[PDB]
C-alpha cells in the first residue's frame, strides 16, 4: 500500500503538471487572440477615412 | 481572465485532500480489528475465571 | 513636440461688487424666468384642457342620445382639468417658495458675500 | 503540490504584469488618427463655408 | 519563457512599426494625390481666370 500510494502520488503529479501546461497554453491563447485583433480594422478606419 | 485558468491551487488542494482522505479509507479498511478480538477474549476471560 | 511626447504630456497633466450685483441679476433672472414660463406653460394646459372639455360637450350636445362612453371621457377630462389646477396652485407655492430659497441661497454665498456690508 | 503551485503562481503573476503593460502602453494611437481625420475635415469646412 | 516573451514583444514591435510604416507612406501618397490636385486646381483656375 505504502509504495502504491507512492505511485498514485507520481501519477497525480504528472496530470497536475499536465494540467498546468495546458492552463498556461489556454492563456497564451486567450492573450495571442486577443491582441491579434490589433489590426487590419485600423488600416479600413484609413481606408474609409 | 477565465475563473478555471486563474485557480489551480484550491482545485489541486482539493485533488489532494480527496487523495488523502481516499488513501486512509483504503489504508484503515484492513487494520485494527484484531485488537477487539484481543481485548474481548481478555475481557471474557475477565468475567469467566 | 511629437505625437507620442504630445501623449505622454497629456498624461503628465493628467496626473496633477459692482459685477455682483449685475451676476445676482443673471441668476434671480434665469430663476423667475423658469419659474414664471412653467406658470405660463400651466396656464397653456389648463385653457387645452378647457377647450377639449368644451369641444366634447359640444360634442354630446350635437348627439342627441348621451352617449355613456363620451360621458367617461368627460369625467376623465374633468379629472384632468381638476387636477391640472391643483397642481398649478401647488406650482404657483412652490414657485414663490423657491423664488425665495434661491434668493437665501445665493444672497449668503461666498461670491456674493459684499453684498452683507451693503 | 505547494512548490508546484507557487511557481506556477509567480508565472501567472509574471504573465499577467507583462499583458497588463502592454495593453496599458500601446493603445495610443487611434487617438492620433481620428483626431487627424475630424481636424482635416474641420479644415475643409471652414474654407468652403468660406467660399 | 523569458525568450517567448522577448520574442512576442519583438514580434509585437515589427508590427507596430510596420502600422507606422504603412500610415506615415499611406499618408504620403495621399499629400502627393492632394498636391496633384491642387497644383492641377491653381493651373485650371488660372487659364479659366484670363481666359475670363
Amino acid at each position: 500500500q505504502f509504495y502504491k500510494i507512492r505511485d498514485a502520488n507520481m501519477q497525480e503529479l504528472e496530470d497536475i503538471e499536465r494540467h498546468f501546461e495546458q492552463e498556461r497554453s489556454n492563456l497564451l491563447n486567450e492573450f495571442k487572440a486577443k491582441i491579434q485583433a490589433t489590426f487590419k480594422k485600423h488600416l479600413d478606419l484609413e481606408e474609409q477615412y | 481572465m477565465n475563473p478555471s485558468q486563474t485557480q489551480k491551487g484550491k482545485i489541486q488542494i482539493q485533488v489532494s485532500r480527496g487523495s488523502i482522505d481516499l488513501l486512509v479509507r483504503t489504508m484503515y479498511e484492513d487494520i485494527n480489528n484484531i485488537k477487539l478480538k484481543n481485548e474481548r477474549f481478555q475481557k471474557k476471560k475477565r468475567a469467566e475465571d | 513636440k511629437t505625437l507620442y511626447d504630445k501623449a505622454r504630456d497629456r498624461f503628465k497633466e493628467s496626473s496633477k461688487a459692482q459685477v455682483a450685483m449685475e451676476i445676482k441679476n443673471e441668476v434671480m433672472q434665469k430663476l423667475k424666468e423658469r419659474l414664471l414660463s412653467r406658470a405660463e406653460i400651466i396656464q397653456r394646459r389648463l385653457e387645452e384642457q378647457r377647450q377639449v372639455l368644451e369641444q366634447k360637450e359640444a360634442q354630446v350636445a350635437k348627439r342627441q342620445e348621451i352617449d355613456p362612453k363620451q360621458e367617461e371621457e368627460i369625467r376623465d377630462i374633468n379629472f384632468k382639468i381638476d387636477i391640472l389646477e391643483q397642481r398649478a396652485l401647488r406650482f404657483e407655492s412652490m414657485a414663490l417658495q423657491k423664488y425665495e430659497e434661491m434668493d437665501n441661497r445665493l444672497n449668503k454665498d461666498a461670491r456674493l458675500a459684499a453684498l452683507h456690508r451693503k | 503540490v505547494n512548490i508546484l503551485e507557487t511557481e506556477f503562481d509567480l508565472e501567472r503573476e509574471e504573465m499577467v504584469k507583462t499583458h497588463k503593460t502592454q495593453l496599458k502602453e500601446l493603445e495610443d494611437m487611434i487617438e492620433t488618427v481620428k483626431e487627424e481625420d475630424k481636424k482635416k475635415t474641420e479644415e475643409a469646412q471652414n474654407e468652403f463655408s468660406q467660399f | 519563457k523569458e525568450q517567448e516573451i522577448s520574442q512576442q514583444d519583438y514580434l509585437f514591435a515589427l508590427k507596430s512599426e510596420h502600422d507606422k510604416q504603412m500610415t506615415l507612406m499611406r499618408q504620403d501618397y495621399e499629400r502627393q494625390v492632394n498636391d496633384i490636385k491642387r497644383k492641377y486646381d491653381l493651373k485650371m483656375q488660372n487659364l479659366t481666370k484670363e481666359m475670363e
